[PDB]
């Protein structure tokens, strides 16, 4: 029984009304109970998940009212009627009509704060480094919002991507904003037949590319 | 009403076509546990013990030791033109044997408190193994594993025990014998190797003993078994 | 209600290992319990299910055969033996219990577990590299963690003296072996006038450095 | 057809000795017959459906076996027990019979 | 909506029979093939089952006790005493079930005839040529059944009847095995019994209902070096 949650993710606004959608595969429905074999759970950031809502709209005891799940046959949906910033979680559908009992892909709930440019940071090789014989360059891209963000690596003019290292942070407890750390792995001896290595970011906020550049 | 499991799937706990999963019913029957079941069975038989099939109706006791915790005994409804599927077995516990196991093989599904290995024994003689129980209420079992003949049919018969006078000693009935009632009896061959045994569940109302032989060639060895209370 | 499961470590492909799940807080022999793990992707995945007197079991055809679920009613205790173990059982793996209040072997979980971590790999632990990154109205500082293996390493800024306005990054699949990375943005003023000291900790490999950043 | 292979070929053995052959088939059989030769004269009736001894053989001789594995056993193998001994089986046509095992004796 | 069964209300916490049913503390009942017999009360000695100057099936559960009545059965009066508890009394129950003489349909191949057990048909194997193989036939034709079908052989059985037999004779030139009587005659509720006279040994087996298709079998019974055996044939519809 394939559970789908679309959409992936919902940039949410504190207070505003959330829904989110459960499709699955087959009916769940045995018609003598009238009882939908389907279940609700919020993954808490850093958390491990916690059961919500049972049967249809059963939830359980210690479930906040705000949470209300409601659907039938294949259709299934959880309505929340004022998000508090507290439950800003993963939130997951599983059946549990037949075996196996399967899980959905999730909707992640995201904070609609006013869109931020990055402060962007690069960083030549360490001295130490060097020594072992090889040479990273780190670009620092941090608290930005939205989450789409194109990063470009500039060898003297020259774009290579490969060897690039991307990592992305979740929404900042503070400011509800996103980081990500691209570093261009080297060798020592390829490194040294450039001069000026330039880091360049691509973000909504500017159509011109904000750069930031060393040159050795 | 305090132990049945009753499933209703014709026209205490009632269970109905609700608690079925995928049109299947596990069963973990406890040990002071019935099952009653209220159907039109496929083929009238069933349960691939001690079973009464009566009319549209079935029930099964729980047997006190399980070996291999896939056993089970299965029956399968047909209801309102629709194929429903119970699957009975008794709750897993590995609970051991309180007697000798004479064998030498090891790879035995059962485990003895007590054991001789009869095979060591020397030819034309007759070697004691003594298993002793001592608590207020038992729920255990008593048994052994002789590779050859057994003296007499144990546990059902059993064999006297020793008199500090002159007299014979004879063979009586195990339920006559410690004096209760419902005595569970179970059997079991690996290879050549028999399994015998018997439970014992309540409260005993005198301290009395009882031997079971067993022979192998011209060896042989003897299990005297010695139960008490009040 | 107590669910805390332990046993997880790194294990090579093919090995085997049995996690264990504590219950407390409950009649444990009236409810059924399930292994469930969550994939690096943040994926669900049901792993097994046992009833509450050990004597039935359910698995998925991606384990079966593989893994073996078991309990101590006595012990009141969960065990899960992992066999043959690959690359994709690489998750972490949590101890639930299903809900009893509807009378049928399948159901929802009521309690989830804190979560053990597996890593099925083949890969030799090795100490982290641990590389500084020095360089406005703000100066903004790093410190790079450079192959090593495996999973989790710990870092700190100046023993935790500060902790708002730094940045932390995830670890990634570079070249057999992770690689991460930590930013932390000072005032002009504070660098390098004051020193910052970069705390890691690999406890797979029992490492600590503290490298302070030096223009 | 179903073929009846039947281990030992040679079965030697000293007079008392417990010994058993075996009949193992290509698929299941419900029944197996024995036959007894001597050289000289034609086989003789032995073990009747798997198990029951054809009147005249001794009480040492003994059958069992099902599906596709079937045993003759000689509890204390006496001289005359020296012969060949084939299986024969009928489940389904053609009716086939064994190789046959030979009884040697030891000296 | 069920019957036949007999229910025995003696305790605190569907024919029902209760105190008001016993005489001087006593209930006298008369058990018939088929018939369930239940009791809830505390047993004196946890255990009833015994003579009184054979259960097949007795369930024994905490303050209740099942009971179902064989279908086959020589002695004239054997007795089962149920010695019980409630309030300050003690009752006893007495199950006993109605003596019938059954009729096996089958051949006697013994020459013994103080024998507990009747054959419809017969056939004294020592007469029978040495080297021989005679046959008899038994043959059914009823809607419902209600019967014991066996033999009486004096020497080795083939196969072991009735749980494994043998299939009928075939008009052309194939072969005839063995097989369980569970799927020969397909059917679910096949009673089994044993019994030995001396030497006699005689196995029999019970059928009750409409079988689906009509079926026959056969159960081979040798002696020495004579020899014979029994043909059944039930028909259904
Ligand atoms: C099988 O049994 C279930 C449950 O019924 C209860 O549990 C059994 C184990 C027995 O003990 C029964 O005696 C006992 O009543 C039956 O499910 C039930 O069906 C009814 C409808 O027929 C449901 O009523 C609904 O209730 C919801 C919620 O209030 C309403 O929205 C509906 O409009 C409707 O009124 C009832 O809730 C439901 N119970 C459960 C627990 O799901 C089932 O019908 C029965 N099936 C058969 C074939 O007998
Ligand atoms: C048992 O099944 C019958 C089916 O006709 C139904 O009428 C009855 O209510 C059921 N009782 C219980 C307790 O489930
Ligand atoms: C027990 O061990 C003996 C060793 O002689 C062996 O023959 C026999 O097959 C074993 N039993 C089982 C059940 O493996
Ligand atoms: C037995 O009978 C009494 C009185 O008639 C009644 O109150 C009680 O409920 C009955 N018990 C059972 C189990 O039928």
């Amino acid at each position: 029984i394939v559970m789908s949650q679309s959409p992936s993710s919902l940039a949410v606004s504190v207070g505003e009304k959330v829904t989110m959608s459960c499709k699955s595969s087959q009916s769940l429905f045995y018609s003598s109970n009238q009882k939908n074999y389907l279940a609700w759970y919020q993954q808490k950031p850093g958390q491990s998940p916690k059961l919500l809502i049972y049967w249809a709209s059963t939830r359980e005891s210690g479930v906040p009212d705000r949470f209300t799940g409601s659907g039938s046959g294949t259709d299934f949906t959880l309505t929340i009627s004022s998000v508090k910033a507290e439950d800003l979680a993963v939130y997951y559908c599983q059946q549990y009509y037949s075996y196996p009992p399967t899980f959905g892909g999730g909707t992640k709930l995201e904070i609609k704060r006013a869109d931020a440019a990055p402060t962007v940071s690069i960083f030549p090789p360490s001295s130490e480094q060097l020594t072992s014989g090889g040479a990273s360059v780190v670009c620092f891209l941090n608290n930005f919002y939205p989450k789409d963000i194109n990063v470009k690596w500039k060898i003297d003019g020259s774009e290579r991507q490969n060897g690039v290292l991307n990592s992305w942070t979740d929404q900042d407890s503070k400011d509800s904003t996103y980081s990500m750390s691209s570093t261009l792995t080297l060798t020592k001896d390829e490194y040294e037949r450039h001069n000026s290595y330039t880091c360049e970011a691509t973000h909504k906020t500017s159509t011109s590319p904000i750069v930031k550049s060393f040159n050795r | 009403p305090h132990n049945i499991l009753f499933t209703n799937l014709t026209n205490p706990k009632t269970y109905n076509e609700s608690n079925f999963v995928s049109n299947v019913l596990e069963v973990e029957l406890n040990d002071g546990e019935l099952f009653v079941l209220a159907c039109e069975l496929i083929n009238k038989k069933c349960f691939q013990n001690k079973i009464i099939y009566h009319k549209n109706l079935t029930i099964f006791k729980a047997p006190f030791y399980v070996t291999s915790k896939d056993v089970n005994t299965e029956c399968t409804c047909k209801f309102k033109n629709n194929n429903y599927k119970i699957v009975l077995k008794p709750k897993y516990e590995k609970k051991v044997i309180h007697g000798c196991n004479f064998s030498s093989n090891v790879s035995s599904k059962h485990t003895f408190t007590d054991s001789l290995d009869i095979s060591l024994v020397d030819d034309s003689a007759h070697i004691s193994c003594n298993v002793h129980l001592s608590e207020p209420k038992y729920n255990h079992l008593v048994g052994l594993n002789c590779p050859g003949d057994i003296i007499p049919d144990c546990f059902f018969q059993v064999y006297q025990p020793e008199s500090e006078e002159l007299e014979p000693s004879n063979i009586v009935y195990l339920d006559s014998q410690i004096n209760i009632g419902d005595i569970e009896y179970y059997e079991d061959a690996e290879g050549d190797d028999k399994i015998k045994l018997f439970g014992i569940v309540g409260s005993i109302p005198k301290t009395t003993s009882f031997t079971c032989i067993c022979k192998k060639d011209k060896k042989s060895a003897y299990m005297t078994v010695t139960i008490d209370s009040a | 209600v107590m669910l805390v499961e332990s046993g997880g470590d790194l294990v090579k492909p093919g090995g085997s290992l049995k996690v264990s799940c504590a219950a407390s807080g409950f009649t444990f022999s009236n409810y059924a319990m399930s292994w469930v793990r969550q994939t690096p992707e943040k994926r669900l995945e049901w792993v097994a299910t046992i009833s509450s007197g050990a004597s039935y079991t359910h698995y998925p055809d991606s384990v079966k055969g593989r893994f073996t679920i078991s309990r101590d009613n006595a012990k009141n205790t969960l065990y899960l033996q992992m066999s043959s173990l690959r690359s994709e059982d690489t998750a972490m793996y949590y101890c639930g219990r299903q809900v009893n209040r509807h009378d049928r072997a399948l159901d929802a979980m009521d309690y989830w577990g804190q979560g053990t971590s597996v890593t099925v790999s083949p890969a030799k632990t090795t100490p982290p590299s641990v590389y500084p990154l020095a360089p406005n109205s703000m100066v903004t500082l790093g410190c790079l963690v450079k192959g090593y293996f495996p999973e989790p390493v710990t870092v700190t800024w100046n023993s935790g003296s500060l902790s708002s306005g730094v940045h932390t990054f995830p670890a990634v699949l570079q070249s057999d072996l992770y690689t991460l990375s930590s930013s932390v943005t000072v005032p002009s003023s504070t660098w390098p006038s004051e020193t910052v000291t970069c705390n890691v900790a690999h406890p797979a490999s029992s490492t600590k450095v503290d490298k302070k950043i030096v223009p | 057809q179903i073929v009846l292979s039947q281990s030992p070929a040679i079965l030697s053995a000293s007079p008392g000795e417990k010994v058993t052959m075996t009949c193992r088939a290509s698929s299941s059989v419900t029944y197996i017959h024995w036959y007894q030769q001597k050289p000289g004269s034609s086989p003789k009736p032995w073990i009747q459906a798997t198990s029951s001894l054809a009147s005249g053989v001794p009480a040492r001789f003994s059958g069992s076996g099902s599906g596709t594995s079937y045993s003759l056993s000689i509890s204390r193998v006496e001289a005359e027990d020296a012969a060949t001994y084939y299986c024969q089986q009928w489940s389904s046509n053609p009716l086939t019979f064994g190789a046959g095992t030979k009884l040697e004796l030891k000296r």
